[PDB]
């Protein structure tokens, strides 16, 4: 998934 | 428990042409997530008209660098300061990378210069010596970003003659040392936006029978 | 990631870098990390990308309808509360880290959410990957009773200092202003440092370069 | 295979217009306990370098001791000891990072980080990194640990670039490394208020300030700070 | 390890520890050798002031280093039990690695590779 | 390698053994003979780790070939079967073991005798009227208990092993290829060219 | 056993002016072993189109999982659902799953029928949407795609150049990667027409 | 972590530092680790951040709760409601609580709360990581009834320690005190405590 | 990798890929996996790309001080247990290789044999080796016969490599074919997969699978 | 259970299933039916993990049997690949997902059309002109992409199949003990006895 | 490293 | 364990507990944990039993053999000795020393040896587990310069605090004292330093  | 390894990121690119050979490579050096230097460069004059980089774990990267230029000086002595072949030389590496194949050089390793005819040559290793020359190569971490572009621009790859019912493909020709630093420019500013690891700075070595002339370009710094 | 919270004399402000990554690779160039759980009450998130979104829009949600059932501008404290109660019931499970900021009739707010459901009170916050460098402008430049336009110098340029030397953050600096007895302004890219300089070639393709073996009329009407 | 022991955090350094700064706290450090306070991480090698070193202490310790048996070795059969033939910054970081990646490649590490602050004979500015890895690469702002998370970021904003250095005095330059020093005691958990400073410059040659303390720290919004909400 | 140089250069150019040898060889009882046009035939003498001796169990002249080479000598007895033994050893490690046996001049060229290697190995004669 | 087989009979020794040499999915080799001839009445099957097996087996075969040379005379079956057991008893507290398991079909002149000698990876030796390795043991160990005889005549030998090559593709999951099939008498060994 | 690399396959989307692009691969492998050379990872519910990548019965699940909905959807809403609508949709459904995914990397695409504004949007596996002006990239080759479609893309280009950007970024990204390529398909959206071309590329 | 109750004469006071770490970072150097249960009922939090949160949330509404049925809980009761709470989740929680209030009858009370859920009734209590290094200090030094300012020099000097030698611990030093004249909150800064 | 070579009346032919990988990202189309160690050798190479280069060519000078010693070619079977005896010393290290030794010489005439780095060493009439050996096999085997011509005998060892090259997500690239005769090896080029398929497809009308 | 493979041509679907059932190191039947008749004109072939095959396989069968029975109609080979995909879809995210693989072969009378359906347990259903499942398409796939062509008659499909199980007994390590070959066509579904 |  | 070494006027004293544990069971509870390396030179031993035995073992004949050759040593040549085996030894041992010695040039020295093989020359060093307890108490009431009798005190209420909380430490308080004057040992047993 995507992270930040 | 000790790890001997690192991943100091960046990304080095490889192009040959007709009577040149460019190697060219970011000079941003890394550790996980902080930038250790925004100029280190990481692409070396080896002599004999040699350009050599061994982009991965910089420590092993440096070693290695270090061990070819020695290898060519001692090439010199005893043999009367015979020339170092581009050939010569990347088999040469072959048997430095395979001594360390069961405690491996973490490294993808690139020379570029001429061959004994003059031609452009570019010679690309595995981490444990298995060596191949191309046209065309990218290596480190954005090499899967890159190499597919080089595949389409370079080497002209899936592009056919248009209007012949993709039959014909495009013809294979050389570039111009201007239409390659085009491409080298465009690979790493591309590189940059979508990799982390690569940005800061481009610095190119290109070798024509005149010698190694360098060219540098800024590159984005986020 | 790079997220800030600054709270000035009639008001609070965050912050929060534009880059979204998958492992080294950057997803979004552009994304906005700044989430509005109602008209002045917003949060900038950290974490997993899809948790913090979700965690964020079901508050959100359950802050509107508390609203309307009770005629009353919805509080800081209450959508503090409703999160930490969520976070702390799934056990760090939702990799939610937040900076919740706003204004109600109590006043001005700044707290900070983890994933476990610990809250924490600050003048200045920042959370993500490039807090630390965030941090850094921050204990250097923070003082007590900034102004709007201080505060926004402030703010923006702990989120700069996250873009620059954190890899995990970069692109422009996203701002909401929340000042006492004002609509907020959401301020998106306030700041667009990193534009992509102009390729040194257009890579458009002659018409018919690509081989093709079927065409056919898709029919998307009833 | 080791694991540190007795530890020393961030050394951090920097460049200016004629030589450089390193800095580093007098801390070693025994895991969470706040061991021993009289810890010097900064060991001058001749008149003209000065090497920082943070991690293992006891490694730290072996490296002075070569150092200072490097310095005798050179006075050997040496008329130019202390002139043309003097120990360079160059001469002094190579032997280390040498003998750092020696030790990565037998699988038994020097556990530290390492930084050669100092002046060439013909003036350039020295300033180069090394580590256990045998890593090393060299920039206007070199730090390790803690340091390289939060002092870079703030050295950076005073000399981002090669060009920057000319235009930076050892008074703004050392105010940054002094700032940097602050702010590291007050996010490093594993830091102290008292830290060693040291100038090598061309003209001036090398300044070696001990118990320096860290002040003018903002404290005072702490009062107003009530719960978690 | 003794090291001394026991064959060396006289003035006159001569190896004598190896002429010496020679003159052992010379001593040693005559062994000749005749290929006709589809054999070998190897003849040895045998000195007759050895009576009472038992032919049976006394070492025989000629000596099988593999089954189709042989080997008959002249000089010192003890010393031809070394040269046939590392013969036969190499015959068999020749078969290992080539899955080949032998050649007579290969065979030939090892056992003089050996003979020569004791006139410049120094602690041996 | 898997499946080699022995019957000690009155006169004879016969060792059976599988044609098929298997590498992960794929049979890469179905005619692979899995013996040496230590001597002209000595003959050693072998199974095993892949190389091991080839390199343990002709090792032993120069050892023997050496001795024969050297003392113009052919060692005792009992005697070589001794030499290759020490040497696997060597083999398994060695850095790297041998995980090779022989059966020696041999003849003794002096004795007018045959004799079968099971050996494996270990050093672990015992002379058989019948032997087998790995999993073909427990079909045939079972068959030949019930049908063998120790006066069968070498044709009587060759139907009992017909009779245990048949249980085993019946009841063996892989396809071992059907088998090489070897006489070790009098005469010296010869190879039964059609089973 | 990577659920997302055990069948392969690749989605990229592109704008252009006043028109999308959705393009895909045809493998669907079992690792090494490839199996089918027609598996098509673009499906489409009224004008608006979606691409799955990952592991192939998730891509199936999902398709007839969205046109179940896509249909209750038009019967009490009276209309055909428009993209930054569906967008949510495929949000909402793929975070309902949060503690137990869908390993899938889908990619929306389509023209707003009111506004007549080009649109398209990536998901992670969790449901996190990736809204991009220019492309969306997905699958085995994302890293190629994201090199090809960085380097290749350039703005407001119209359908029939936007048709050689997409499918020279999809086959150069494909030729890169074992687990992709075994055919193409590359849609032309336009406001009221849609091309669908099957790209000729080599079968390794 | 270095949190520390002490019963003096007059009523109960509570002292912790302010420094919350994630491994070797400081996430907040002023944190407030002192939190009211009820009007004189407050706890000392160590431990995880977010498990001491959610218990002390859910006491203020137990004791709000029987405050509203039955008037003002005891200390003791209060300590039995956070117990309750430790004890029936020691597999899930990772919190040391000091449980420190002041009643009229009973006057300062402090109840020590560690990582089994068990409840100690004590003269004085210390907790956290810190703790660890002024148990030798404490018991040397500690007296029973006595003054404000000896308990505040004595919290004062003891956490002074504490923070020397812990890294865990730092900041500024928090204090509240209990007795019947109300609630008092009390700050104090490293330039002072720092050089005692 | 997919690499294999048969024995028929014409002699030895040998097909090999020109593909290399790491993981499933494809590191080159453009590998001569055949190694010419002498006019009459001819080296197969399959598993770790640094450990079959490396050793084949080390292989090739130890058969050059053979014939330099002994005045004579090496033998086959000779040159093959030099490579089966040095990859035997490294077992239990992890080399990764998979080779086939061809070659003709007057004793032995055309032999095949297959050595890998667990120090099989088998002598054979057909052998396929790579990932994509089983999809080598299924078109060779069902196709084989001993009394081939040079011409169809080249063309099933090229359509052998191009269905692996196909099915096997990590085979691809071009066809390098070889013919070993009692004169020595000759090289038959390089064919790309890309132009082959469509090739084949089209004149032959199989991979019916496709979408023409 | 291991080696089931499918071939559909003009106007037919073939499924060959091979019969050996193995447990350990014994073959405890060599005439064993890896397939169920769904409906008159769907027939489906399994391979997988052991109890787990035949309890799916009967399961679905019921299904669709109560399906025909309430609807007095036969649902389309299409309609119950669907059906079979989506109960394995549910299986695989289940406590104990049923690890069987199947081959969904039906002549579609509406149609007048074979389709064959090759479904793994993770529910991963794809038409396809020929089928195989494990190790057996690592051979059958390459030869078939090479031999098949679509119009093809039953009687060339059969020697086309024939092909593919010589070449498995060839180099299959496994003994499977031959295969059971079913046609699907307009008539039905009908055993060839003699293969 | 590679393979092939 | 529980050991220091403290510098004051006349000379150095060493201070530790005697009590050796195997896991929670006291193997000997009369250890001498003071061991001699030379007429003025002593160590204090933590860590492995073994290990510091057989280190102390080769320290003695380096010193006998130092003294034989070059006369009597320093007490940081001996601190050296200690290090050079600690130190190259790292992987393999397990000893915490504090090496104390009286020179009459240099009077009292105290070197702490941890387990990194480091050395640290200090006023005084406390070392072993129950030393943790003492960092607070000992930091706060040690003074440079003190009388034999205050020495004696400081160590014997230190070590008295380490002893009451640390389950590894504890029977009797051995300490020697390293002066001009010459080596006096002393003993102090549960019934007087329990109750201080
Ligand atoms: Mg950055
Ligand atoms: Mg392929
Ligand atoms: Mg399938
Ligand atoms: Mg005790």
């Amino acid at each position: 998934f995507l992270y930040x | 428990q000790f790890n001997p390894y690192g991943d100091n990121g960046g990304t080095i690119l490889g192009i040959a042409g007709e009577d040149f050979a460019v190697l060219a490579g970011d000079t941003r050096n890394i550790t996980d997530y902080s930038i250790n230097s925004r100029y280190e460069p990481k692409v070396f004059d080896c002599g004999d008209n040699i350009v050599m980089s061994a982009n991965g774990f910089a420590a092993d990267g440096d070693a290695l660098v270090k061990r070819f230029k020695n290898s060519v000086k001692w090439y010199h002595f005893d043999h009367n300061d015979k020339k170092l072949s581009i050939n010569s030389a990347a088999r040469n590496i072959q048997h430095l990378l395979y001594g360390k194949r069961f405690f491996p050089y973490y490294v993808h390793t690139i020379i570029a210069g001429l061959d004994e005819d003059g031609k452009g040559a570019v010679y690309s290793f595995d981490p444990v010596g298995s060596y191949e020359r191309e046209q065309c190569r990218a290596g480190g971490a954005a090499a899967s970003l890159i190499m597919p572009f080089l595949d389409n621009q370079v080497n002209f790859k899936n592009q056919y003659e248009p209007g012949t019912n993709g039959k014909v493909k495009k013809p294979l020709k050389y570039l111009s040392v201007e239409e390659v630093i085009k491409l080298v420019r465009d690979s790493f500013t591309s590189a940059t936006e979508r990799h982390i690891q690569v940005g800061d700075g481009l610095e190119i070595l290109i070798v024509t029978k005149d010698g190694v002339r360098k060219e540098f370009y800024e590159l984005k710094r986020d | 990631t790079t997220i800030v919270g600054v709270k000035f004399n009639n008001g609070v402000v965050i912050a929060a870098d534009t880059r979204s990554t998958q492992g080294p690779i950057v997803a979004d160039k552009n994304c906005a990390k700044l989430h509005r759980i109602s008209p002045k009450i917003w949060c900038a998130g950290a974490g997993t990308a899809a948790d913090t979104e979700a965690v964020t829009q079901l508050i959100g949600s359950n802050i509107e309808l508390h609203s309307l059932y009770t005629s009353r501008e919805p509080r800081v404290v209450s959508a503090l509360q409703m999160l930490k109660q969520h976070l702390f019931k799934y056990q760090g499970h939702i990799g939610a880290y937040l900076i919740v900021a706003g204004v109600d009739p109590t006043g001005s707010h700044l707290f900070s959410i983890h994933a476990h459901g610990s809250t924490d009170v600050g003048y200045y916050l920042s959370l993500g990957s490039g807090s630390l460098a965030a941090m850094a402008v921050l204990e250097s430049h923070w003082k007590q009773d900034l102004t709007k336009e201080e505060a926004i110098k402030l703010a923006s340029d702990a989120i700069q200092a996250g873009i620059w030397n954190d890899l995990g953050s970069g692109s422009n600096v996203d701002v909401c202003v929340m000042e006492i007895g004002k609509d907020a302004e959401y301020l998106r890219n306030y700041l667009t440092p990193n534009v992509r300089e102009e390729k040194q070639k257009s890579y458009k393709f002659p018409r018919g370069t690509t081989a093709v073996l079927k065409e056919s009329i898709v029919n998307i009407c009833d | 295979t080791q694991q540190p022991i007795v530890t020393g955090t961030s050394v951090i350094s920097m460049k200016y217009d004629n030589g450089v700064i390193i800095a580093a706290d007098n801390l070693g450090s025994y895991g969470s306990l706040l061991r021993f306070n009289g810890v010097e991480r900064l060991i001058p090698v001749g008149d003209n370098t000065v090497v920082g070193i943070s991690g293992d202490i006891s490694d730290m310790q072996h490296i002075e001791r070569l150092l200072k048996d490097l310095v005798t070795e050179n006075a050997y059969d040496n008329p130019l000891a202390d002139a043309e033939e003097a120990l360079e910054p160059s001469y002094i970081f190579e032997y280390l990072a040498t003998v750092m990646y020696q030790r990565r490649s037998k699988m038994n590490p020097l556990w530290n980080a390492i930084i050669v602050a100092g002046v060439q004979s013909n003036g350039d500015q020295f300033l180069r990194y090394v580590n256990l890895l045998g890593v090393t690469y060299s920039s206007p702002t070199l730090a390790t640990g803690f340091g390289a998370h939060m002092a870079n970021p703030l050295l950076r904003k005073v000399v981002d670039r090669e060009s920057d250095i000319p235009k930076t005095t050892v008074q703004v330059a050392e105010e940054a490394i002094v700032n940097a020093m602050r702010v590291l005691y007050y996010r490093d958990a594993r830091s102290s208020r008292n830290f060693s400073l040291a100038i090598i410059d061309k003209n001036t040659g090398l300044t070696f300030k001990k118990n320096l303390q860290v002040e003018n720290m903002k404290w005072d919004f702490a009062k107003d700070i009530k719960g978690y909400g | 390890g003794y090291d001394r140089a026991l064959s060396i250069f006289s003035p006159d150019g001569h190896i004598f520890q190896v002429e010496y040898a020679l003159e052992a060889v010379k001593r040693g009882t005559c062994a000749v050798g005749v290929k006709g046009k589809n054999c070998v035939v190897l003849g040895c003498e045998r000195r007759s002031t050895l009576k009472l001796q038992d032919t049976r169990i006394t070492p025989s002249k000629v000596s099988k280093i593999d089954s189709h080479v042989v080997l008959s000598f002249s000089g010192l007895n003890a010393d031809s039990r070394i040269l046939i033994e590392k013969a036969r050893v190499e015959a068999q490690s020749h078969r290992l690695t080539l899955e080949d046996p032998v050649t007579v001049e290969y065979l030939t060229r090892y056992v003089a590779g050996v003979q020569q290697r004791y006139t410049q190995s120094g602690g041996v004669r | 390698m898997d499946i080699i087989l022995g019957i000690r009979v009155q006169d004879s020794v016969i060792l059976a053994s599988s044609k098929a040499v298997t590498r992960g999915i794929s049979v890469l080799k179905d005619s692979d003979d899995k013996t040496r001839q230590l001597s002209p009445h000595t003959l050693m099957s072998f199974a095993g780790e892949a190389g091991d097996t080839v390199q343990f087996a002709e090792y032993i075969q120069a050892n023997i070939q050496l001795y024969s040379i050297r003392e113009d005379y052919e060692l005792s079956p009992q005697a070589v079967s001794s030499f290759v057991r020490q040497e696997l008893a060597k083999s398994i507290r060695s850095r790297r073991p041998y995980q090779v398991n022989v059966l020696i079909g041999g003849y003794d002149k002096k004795k007018n005798k045959p004799e079968l000698y099971q050996i494996d990876y270990l050093g672990t030796k015992v002379e058989l009227p019948y032997g087998a390795h790995g999993y073909s043991g427990f079909y045939t160990f079972s068959l030949l208990d019930h049908h063998y005889r120790p006066d069968m005549t070498t044709e009587e030998g060759l139907d009992l092993l017909k009779l245990c090559v048949q249980e085993l593709e019946k009841r063996m999951p892989m396809d071992f290829k059907g088998v090489i099939v070897k006489i070790v008498d009098k005469d010296g060994i010869r190879q039964v060219d059609d089973f | 056993s990577d659920p997302s690399s055990i069948n392969g396959g690749i989605v990229v989307a592109m704008t252009g002016k006043d028109c999308v692009a959705i393009a895909c691969d045809l493998r669907l492998g079992s690792q090494s072993l490839g199996v089918s050379n027609k598996f098509e990872k673009i499906f489409h519910y009224g004008h608006v189109f979606l691409g799955i990548t990952g592991l192939a019965t998730d891509v199936t699940t999902l398709n007839e999982m969205f046109r179940y909905k896509t249909n209750l959807y038009k019967l009490k809403e009276e209309r055909a659902i428009e993209p930054e609508t569906f967008t949510q949709l495929v949000s909402s459904s793929l975070y309902e799953r949060r503690f137990g995914p869908y390993f899938v990397g889908p990619v929306v695409a389509g023209i707003n029928s009111k506004s007549g504004k080009p649109f398209i949007a990536g998901f992670d596996l969790i449901g996190c949407i990736d809204e991009a002006k220019d492309f969306i990239v997905s699958g085995t080759a994302s890293d190629q795609l994201f090199g090809m479609c960085e380097s290749l893309y350039e703005p407001n280009l119209e359908p029939e150049d936007l048709f050689e950007t997409i499918s020279q970024a999809l086959l150069n990204a494909a030729d890169r990667d074992a687990l992709s390529g075994w055919g193409a398909v590359v849609y032309i959206i336009k406001k009221d027409e849609v091309v669908k071309r099957y790209l000729k590329m080599r079968q390794d | 972590t270095s949190i520390m109750a002490v019963t003096f004469k007059d009523g109960v006071i509570l002292g912790a530092d302010s420094r919350t770490t994630t491994g070797a970072y400081i996430a907040n150097r002023v944190t407030d680790k002192l939190t009211r249960v009820h009007d004189k009922i407050w706890c000392c939090r160590s431990g995880s951040a977010a498990d001491t949160q959610a218990i002390a949330d859910i006491v203020q509404y137990h004791l709000e709760l029987y405050t509203s049925q039955y008037g003002t809980p005891s200390t003791e009761t209060a300590a039995s409601v956070f117990k309750e709470l430790c004890y029936e989740n020691k597999d899930n929680l990772t919190a040391g609580i000091i449980v420190a209030g002041y009643d009229d009858k009973n006057k300062g009370e402090v109840y020590t709360i560690p990582l089994g859920g068990s409840v100690h009734k004590l003269p004085y209590a210390i907790a956290g990581s810190g703790s660890t290094f002024i148990y030798g200090y404490c018991d040397k030094n500690f007296r029973e009834n006595m003054s404000k300012e000896e308990t505040v020099d004595f919290i004062k000097h003891s956490l002074s320690q504490a923070i020397k030698w812990d890294g865990s611990s730092g900041g500024v030093i928090r204090m509240v005190v209990l007795t019947a004249a109300g609630v008092e909150r009390l700050i104090f800064y490293p330039d002072e405590y720092e050089q005692l | 990798t997919t690499t294999l070579a048969f024995r028929f009346q014409g002699g030895i032919i040998v097909a090999v890929d020109s593909r290399a990988t790491a993981g499933n990202w494809v590191a080159s189309q453009t590998v001569k996996k055949v190694i010419e160690i002498n006019p009459f050798l001819l080296g197969t190479m399959a598993g770790g790309a640094a450990d079959c280069q490396f050793w084949e060519t080390w292989l090739g000078s130890q058969c050059r001080l053979h014939e330099l010693r002994e005045k004579e070619r090496i033998s086959v079977a000779a040159a093959s247990k030099i490579l089966s005896n040095l990859v035997y010393q490294y077992k239990g290290a992890g080399l990764s290789m998979g080779t086939m030794i061809c070659g003709y010489t007057r004793k032995e005439g055309p032999t095949i044999y297959y050595v890998d780095s667990d120090g099989t060493r088998l002598k054979g009439d057909i052998f396929c080796v790579g990932s994509g050996q089983t999809f080598a096999y299924g078109v060779l085997d069902s196709n084989y016969k001993w009394d081939l011509s040079v011409e169809d005998a080249l063309y099933l060892g090229k359509r052998s490599i191009l269905a692996a090259a196909h099915r096997d997500a990590y085979s691809g690239g071009s066809v390098n074919l070889y013919h070993v005769t009692e004169d020595g090896w000759i090289y038959h080029g390089n064919h790309d997969v890309g132009e082959l398929f469509w090739k084949v497809k089209e004149e032959e009308g199989s991979f019916n699978n496709v979408i023409g």
